[PDB]
């Protein structure tokens, strides 16, 4: 209804025909700057736009600390974990944990956990973000939007989009980033510049604050006013919506796990020609990860200023009309902006490129999850299976995960008060800390063994499910309509649960390892941090970097850290 | 009552002192 | 309920002079102030909102400024047609409240 003009239609059609044509033509080598660009592109998706703009609208700029935390963990990736992967001779984290502990149940568990994280944090998130963009662009309901998104993704994957991805992934993401720069310019022009945003944001509230529902009635100002600390990164340790101790400590765990264990992130990182190129690309990626504050978060705050009745809706029936869920409509923040600030030419291009990146992400995750299920899960249940059977099983798995993610769509839509980024970060905080703790203990504690690692993973899974399952079964609740969750199971912030779960699963790992047999030295050479410089052979790839460029790249990590530390204190 | 740039410079100074400690320890003993 | 106060009930300026009409909010409204003009026989017309954003069509003579609780509407070159009642409204919270209205005469 908004892109229903000749210019937007022409640009969308031309871009989709271009992607189809590039897909039809498609039918350790990288250097530092493609490495950094690829890391940034792999991390940044349309779910990031939706979530970061939505949380900027709902709560202010503290969510920027979610991206700004990533600089230091990307440094951890370049300086600590990429060397571990190269020294071990492995390309994934499951491969490292198979070499480090042996067995086959740790890898099987990690494959199952990765499948669940694909469904929850990747497939349903991308489907929901595409649906939100399509609903804001066309007025369609979320189910029609998701069916159309799946159909265009099917066209895209039957037309060789997987083959064209290896060329166009990073380029497409950075075209999206240029479009986001243009939209940031338009948005800051709408509010009167950078200082206009901070003039206006605290005064931006909806005037529709009374519900016809007798239970709700007049909504309190606390539920519809902007937070008094909206302009602050570091929020109150207990009453803050993003408490600073949580954001500083427990986000490191979850970010650590993302950057240092993600198969795609590590594969992009390990493609560097040398380790110096890997570290320089990590520096570039970290520098790039300061941009979502101004490209997504602040535009979301601007969207709250511009559309307070829609973005900052507070009465449940109004919110249900605005976006489909009664818990709030901050997720429409970035889409609406794209739909209403971009002109008749750039709006269609921005939507088309965002949706094509969506489609690529979906197709990539579909393929990766299907291969993961076929190789790590299905071939264990059926040891010897034919090629045709594996193809059929992969296709049926894609069908199954699509159905499950469509069923999970209302949950993603309503979760965390209708805040997508909080949903992603909460699921990650419930499922990642066990893996982070086990990986850290594997690196730095040689005494940790297969028993300890596996039972730490299982105990962490149980402890994280004891919070995740009640958090989703007690439903979605907002400030207006609080959920019945007993407030010791949901009132602690999910990044505090990240810390607790990390240390409890690590404690379980250590306790089980100490009461079980240890792994002799001969198996651990170049697999634990204590033996990374061990030339001895082991039982069950180049770390060298030129000293001249090693000092150059190290000072550039210090300079990047100082820039990020300035920005943390600037917006504190 | 510090300005945002004052807070940024204070954070940078604290970070540089911390890095100076983490380098001087190595300069003394690994 | 925010109270908007216009200290001067009445301002007289010559044609070509500059006039500042002040409004004071009872609390800190985050520049969430609109200015309306009402000529004798007419209904109010929006001049400014967000304390500085001119409404579509209003001349550049009408300039809004202010922050916190203190806001001003300035007419840089008053024309003989500028005589009216100028109202400040807060759009910070609901209910919307108006200032008493300052009568600018020539
Ligand atoms: O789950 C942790 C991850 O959350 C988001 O994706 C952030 O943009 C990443 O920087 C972070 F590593």
């Amino acid at each position: 209804a908004l892109i229903d003009n000749p210019a937007d239609i022409l640009v969308i059609a031309a871009y989709f025909l271009l992607v189809i044509g590039v897909g039809l033509w498609s039918m350790r080598s990288m250097v530092w700057w493609p490495v950094g660009a690829s890391l940034f592109a792999s991390n940044i998706g349309s779910g990031h736009f939706v979530g970061l703009a939505g949380t900027g609208a709902a709560s202010g700029l503290a969510v920027a600390g979610f991206e700004w935390n990533a600089l230091f963990v990307v440094l951890l990736l370049g300086w600590l974990f990429a060397p571990v992967y190269l020294t071990a001779g492995v390309i994934t984290m499951p491969q490292y944990l198979r070499k480090r502990f042996g067995g086959r149940r740790i890898r099987l568990y990690l494959s199952v956990l990765s499948l669940f994280l694909y469904i929850f944090t990747k497939i349903s998130v991308d489907m929901f973000s595409g649906a939100v963009f399509i609903q804001q662009a066309l007025g369609w309901n979320i189910y029609a939007s998701v069916i159309a998104l799946l159909g265009i993704t099917m066209i895209y994957t039957v037309t060789g989009g997987l083959a064209a991805l290896m060329y166009t992934d990073t380029v497409q993401t950075f075209v999206i980033l240029g479009g986001a720069c243009i939209l940031m310019g338009y948005a800051f022009h709408e509010v009167g510049g950078y200082s206009g945003l901070f003039d206006k944001y605290l005064g931006a509230a909806t005037s529709l604050t009374v519900s016809e529902d007798p239970a709700v009635g007049n909504i309190s100002s606390f539920c519809y006013r902007p937070r008094p600390d909206s302009y602050h990164l570091l929020r109150h340790p207990v009453t803050g919506d993003l408490p600073w101790p949580a954001l500083l400590l427990g986000l490191t765990i979850v970010s650590g796990w993302y950057w240092c264990s993600d198969q795609v992130i590590v594969q992009r990182c390990l493609a560097g020609k040398s380790l110096t190129h890997i570290k320089a690309g990590c520096i570039l990626c970290g520098y790039l990860k300061l941009t979502p504050m101004f490209l997504m978060v602040m535009p979301g705050m601007i969207s709250r200023i511009l559309y307070p009745d829609e973005v900052a809706c507070v009465v449940p029936e109004v919110c249900r009309r605005v976006c489909g869920t009664e818990v709030g409509c901050s997720n429409i923040a970035y889409p609406r902006l794209v739909v209403k600030l971009m002109p008749n030419g750039l709006r269609g291009l921005m939507l088309a490129v965002m949706l094509a990146a969506l489609m690529s992400s979906l197709a990539s995750i579909f393929n990766s999850s299907s291969t993961l299920f076929t190789m790590d899960i299905y071939t264990r249940l059926r040891p010897r299976a034919g090629d045709r059977e594996l193809l059929l099983v992969g296709r049926l798995w894609v069908v199954f995960i699509v159905v499950v993610s469509v069923a999970w769509l209302p949950v993603v839509q309503a979760a965390q008060g209708g805040q997508l980024f909080d949903y992603i970060q909460a699921v990650s905080s419930y499922l990642a800390p066990p893996v982070s703790a086990v990986f850290v203990l594997a690196l730095f504690v040689p005494r940790v063994n297969e028993q300890g690692a596996f039972w730490g993973l299982i105990g962490g899974l149980l402890m994280g499910l004891a919070r995740l399952i009640p958090e989703f079964s007690f439903g979605s609740g907002s400030c207006v309509q609080p959920s019945a969750c007993p407030a010791f199971l949901c009132g602690v912030h999910y990044l505090y649960f990240a810390i607790v779960l990390f240390f409890c699963s690590g404690l379980l790992t250590l306790t089980v390892s100490l009461c079980t047999a240890p792994i002799p030295r001969k198996h651990l050479h170049r697999l634990v941090f204590s033996l990374r410089h061990s030339k001895e052979e082991r039982e069950d790839e180049d770390i060298s970097e030129d000293p001249s460029w090693a000092r150059v790249v190290n000072l550039n990590a210090l300079l990047m850290m100082a820039v990020a530390v300035f920005l943390w204190g600037f917006y504190a | 009552n510090l300005q945002p740039w004052m807070q940024g410079l204070i954070a940078v100074a604290v970070f540089l002192v911390l890095v100076a400690i983490a380098f001087a320890v190595n300069h003394f003993w690994c | 309920x925010x109270x908007x106060x216009x200290x001067x009930x009445x301002x007289x300026x010559x044609x070509x002079x500059x006039x500042x009409x002040x409004x004071x909010x009872x609390x800190x409204x985050x520049x969430x102030x609109x200015x309306x003009x009402x000529x004798x026989x007419x209904x109010x017309x929006x001049x400014x909102x967000x304390x500085x954003x001119x409404x579509x069509x209003x001349x550049x003579x009408x300039x809004x400024x202010x922050x916190x609780x203190x806001x001003x509407x300035x007419x840089x070159x008053x024309x003989x047609x500028x005589x009216x009642x100028x109202x400040x409204x807060x759009x910070x919270x609901x209910p919307x409240x108006x200032x008493x209205x300052x009568x600018x005469x020539x």
